[PDB]
């Protein structure tokens, strides 16, 4: 079945809150169609700074990752599960891929906070908010359900699978 | 994974269309839309639609719709050049961050395609379609920038404007780049020297079948049939390999089975694509009467969350807020 | 005239051809095989084999297969610009010289644009294919040369390497200029939008008729039928005109009949080719129960020496001597 | 039918001759098969300098002329009679065309004359060579079958056909 949900930027505490709604005044709102048995696939679709509060491009990305995490992190966590182990069978790998990503994501960070002119880096800025959100977001939903949340490594890990692929073996 | 961009005869219509090929134990899927209220001057798009999987905040596939009328296709190339991947480091950024830059900054394929290259990570090294529906009239014309093609290998992006092949009649992706420079950069004539013509550009097997029957294409449901295309026990081309054409099965290869291969189609032309719709089917091909994929077959690979059985349909997908 | 180059889709043959179009007091028609026995450090070929005329000493159509393993197609492009053609001179040689100049002195395809470009005369304006069969590797490559596209308008020769186009099916001619240059140059743009789309590279009929089915040449046979195709009643591209396809019937127009259109076709592969062999028939089509054509019905035209009637088959052409 | 013919070239009075047979010695050789009305074809055969005479390259181009011009004249004379009145319905035409093709062969031969070192023009005259043995040739045929020979003009009429389609209505 589908589930909706709705997030709200609180400006003075700088953090969201999620409802279990759809609220088109909300900050991003949408839902999780959880058909992937019905059909194959799970639908997601989220509609992001189109409510009442004007928000900065930064927040806008950042909450719909927030929603986005909010409603999926069941399934992020189940992808994780299923694709480690095709990447990685043994600890060695960890090691290289641990670094690589940590190195890679400092240098981004780093990077982004250097060129807060850039036309390009603000826009790296975006997509880096909605990952935050992403990773805010589903430890939100882990927390309220009482699951050890997933961390930003097995986040990072989900996003770079393409990156690894070619990489790990080198 | 198998791409392929067809126009019909008299330029009535472009169909473009994507099948995935990645280890079964990927196929919890989700179809996303999204929309965020973006406001920047050298913002081109903040809104698109395109298949995914959960935590994914890109398609990998890839398949995607873009609201600055770019439509973005991409099949793996490999690098066997060690030397060149040597070069390698984390000071650069990740391909999905490129591919989310480039898409939400770019107004045309050239644009796209300079974007893309900025901090080129020489990771996850593929050959990009960036297909730019403004550029499409059809009855009429396929006017200069509709089809840029893009390649990464570490240290460098190739990248050319590619119409006038289009307008021949067809693009087709393979995992065989393109570019003379990057397809021996990377070391595919040594590995054509010594494991023969399925490493070449022009002779692999889904060159040859669809060079042979891309002209078959006349709408969708023959574009579909394409792009689910097996046949691996009739078709000349396949030598009797299922994995061997267009969607790959894997797991029917009959002394190494695996659970891998194709598993998925997505495909739209240039009328769904204006409303962010397509067509989309998740699992094996089942297409000339090929077995249904069971999980139960290959029961101690994980496979969280997914169905047991895969014999879905095409479903319509679409925003609807 | 229509031409069509036609490689199969694991490169296991390779077709060539030519339909003649012109006024049907052409029709007296001699085939040619010379061999010359010149020695002369500058000359690469003096053996030829070509369709022609009386009194020719060149094909016209053109239709060669040279010993240097170059075999030369040819369609004629118009030249709209009365102010290009203004530069027309005497002072130059006339095509039929710098062909046979190039076609003597060349041993690939950009050496014969080179040797054909000088003291251009600006007069029969044409795409030349320069198929280099040197080049040709079946199951294997189209190496780099293997097709040159030649197109001359007065002042002016512009040339260019095809085979990455080639590679993925076929290079058609049909009367209208390849190189933006030359059809801007030429008027082309003009004619478009004072006439419509048959003047427009991409969307000419013969071009939608070759882009739906050069992918239905699969041998010989099938080569043979799309090179005399004419269908016209029932081809949405034709719109009823039995000119508008790529063996045009202008005798059976039914409000302004003329005795002209197409009136042969030669058809090679690279295996006839090597022994100086093709197919060619004499007269316009009869493919599809068209009727055959009979001079009775145009009996004020002079067409001395020829046959009344044209219902002739494809014959082998092959030197004996 | 099968037309036999062969042409020698005699050095000291620098003429062909011509017999109706094939015959293998001869500096130009071959055959004109007449199938014309049974396959819409006439074929046309020649092998040159291949006899018992070492020949220069010219004299073997100037013998392929005459033999395809003794063979084929009447067939010439058929198709100009054909294609003349396609191109020329006027004398005024008919005068634009003369001055063109007058002009532009006494081009052709002062260059032939002229560049007697240079690769392209000495190949411009074996094509040049070619021709009036192909006029030689016709004529000598004429002479013998009592008819009018056709002139030179008419030669490069034909030769010319292509050149003269966009042409004309200049
Ligand atoms: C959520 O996905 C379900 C699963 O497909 C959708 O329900 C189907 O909708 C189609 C087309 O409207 C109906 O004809 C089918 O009978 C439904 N099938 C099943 C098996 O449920 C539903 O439409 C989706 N909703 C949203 C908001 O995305
Ligand atoms: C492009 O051309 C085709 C016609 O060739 C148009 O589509 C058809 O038009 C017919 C008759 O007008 C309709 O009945 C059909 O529904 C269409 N399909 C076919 C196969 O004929 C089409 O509308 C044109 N497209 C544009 C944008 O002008
Ligand atoms: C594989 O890639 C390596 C690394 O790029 C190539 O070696 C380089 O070649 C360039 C240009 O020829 C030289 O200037 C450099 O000396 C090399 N660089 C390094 C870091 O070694 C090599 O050419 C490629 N291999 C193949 C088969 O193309
Ligand atoms: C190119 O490949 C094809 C085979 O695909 C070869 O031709 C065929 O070979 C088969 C079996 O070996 C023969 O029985 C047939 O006569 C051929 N035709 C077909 C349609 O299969 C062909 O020989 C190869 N060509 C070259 C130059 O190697
Ligand atoms: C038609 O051809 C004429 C003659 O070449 C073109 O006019 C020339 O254009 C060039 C470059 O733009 C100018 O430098 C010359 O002044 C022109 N030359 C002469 C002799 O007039 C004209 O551009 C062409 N027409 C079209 C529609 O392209
Ligand atoms: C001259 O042309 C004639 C006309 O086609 C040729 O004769 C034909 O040859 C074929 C194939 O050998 C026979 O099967 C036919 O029965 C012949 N047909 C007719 C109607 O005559 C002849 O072979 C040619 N000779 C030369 C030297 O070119
Ligand atoms: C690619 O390799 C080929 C074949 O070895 C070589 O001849 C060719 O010039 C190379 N091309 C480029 C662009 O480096
Ligand atoms: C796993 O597969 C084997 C057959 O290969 C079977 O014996 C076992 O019970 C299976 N478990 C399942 C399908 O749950
Ligand atoms: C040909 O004409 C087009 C359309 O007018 C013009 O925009 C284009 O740049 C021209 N191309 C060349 C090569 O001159
Ligand atoms: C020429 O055609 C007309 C019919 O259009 C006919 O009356 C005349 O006799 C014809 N002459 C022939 C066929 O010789
Ligand atoms: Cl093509």
């Amino acid at each position: 079945g589908v589930y909706y949900a709705t997030a709200y930027w609180m400006p003075t505490e700088k953090t969201i809150q999620v409802k279990n709604v759809l609220d088109r005044k909300g900050d991003a709102y949408g839902f999780y169609n959880n058909s992937v048995k019905t059909t194959g696939w799970g639908i997601l679709e989220i509609k992001a700074g189109y409510g009442s509060q004007s928000l900065s491009n930064e927040i806008i990305m950042f909450a719909a990752g927030f929603l986005e995490g909010y409603l999926t992190a069941p399934h992020m966590d189940d992808h994780f599960t299923n694709l480690y182990p095709q990447l990685i069978k043994k600890r060695s790998m960890l090691n290289k891929v641990q670094d690589f990503l940590t190195k890679q994501d400092q240098w981004t960070r780093e990077n982004i906070k250097y060129y807060k002119s850039d036309p390009f880096w603000r826009h790296a800025d975006y997509v880096m908010a909605q990952m935050d959100g992403l990773f805010a977001g589903a430890t939100k939903r882990a927390v309220l359900e009482g699951k050890k949340p997933m961390t930003l490594f097995q986040i990072q890990f989900l996003n770079a699978i393409g990156d690894l692929l070619d990489l790990i073996p080198s | 994974c198998s791409a392929l961009i067809k126009v019909l005869p008299g330029f009535e219509n472009i169909f473009f269309a994507h099948s995935s090929w990645y280890t079964y134990a990927a196929m919890l899927r989700i179809y996303k839309h999204w929309d965020f209220n973006i406001v920047d001057k050298d913002t081109s798009s903040s809104r698109l639609s395109f298949s995914s999987y959960p935590g994914f905040l890109e398609s990998l596939d890839d398949f995607y719709l873009l609201s600055s009328g770019l439509v973005l296709l991409q099949t793996t190339n490999s690098v066997y050049n060690k030397t060149l991947l040597q070069h390698v480091v984390p000071q650069s950024l990740l391909a999905w961050q490129r591919v989310r830059v480039a898409s939400m900054m770019a107004n045309n394929g050239k644009q796209w395609a300079e974007v893309f290259s900025k901090y080129n990570s020489g990771t996850y090294n593929n050959q990009y379609m960036v297909l730019d529906l403004k550029k499409v009239n059809l009855n009429h014309s396929l006017d200069e920038g509709t089809l840029y093609i893009v390649e990464q290998i570490p240290t460098y992006v190739e990248y050319s404007e590619q119409t006038a092949v289009l307008r021949r009649g067809y693009w087709p992706s393979y995992n065989i780049p393109f570019h003379e420079k990057v397809y021996n950069w990377s070391g595919y004539p040594i590995l054509v020297k010594k494991l023969g013509l399925d490493y070449s550009y022009d002779l692999a097997s889904r060159a040859k079948i669809f060079r042979r029957d891309q002209g078959k294409v006349t709408d969708m449901e023959s574009m579909k049939y394409i792009m689910r295309y097996n046949n691996y026990k009739q078709d000349p081309y396949s030598k009797g390999d299922p994995c061997n054409t267009v969607c790959c099965r894997e797991d029917l290869n009959s002394h190494s089975p695996s659970p891998g291969g194709c598993y998925d189609t997505k495909v739209a032309d240039i009328y769904l694509a204006s409303k962010y719709k397509a067509y989309a089917i998740s699992g094996p091909t089942v297409q000339g009467g090929l077995p249904v994929f069971h999980w139960s077959r290959f029961n101690k690979t994980l496979h969280e969350g997914m169905p047991e059985a895969y014999n879905f349909d095409f479903i319509t997908m679409k925003p609807i807020l």
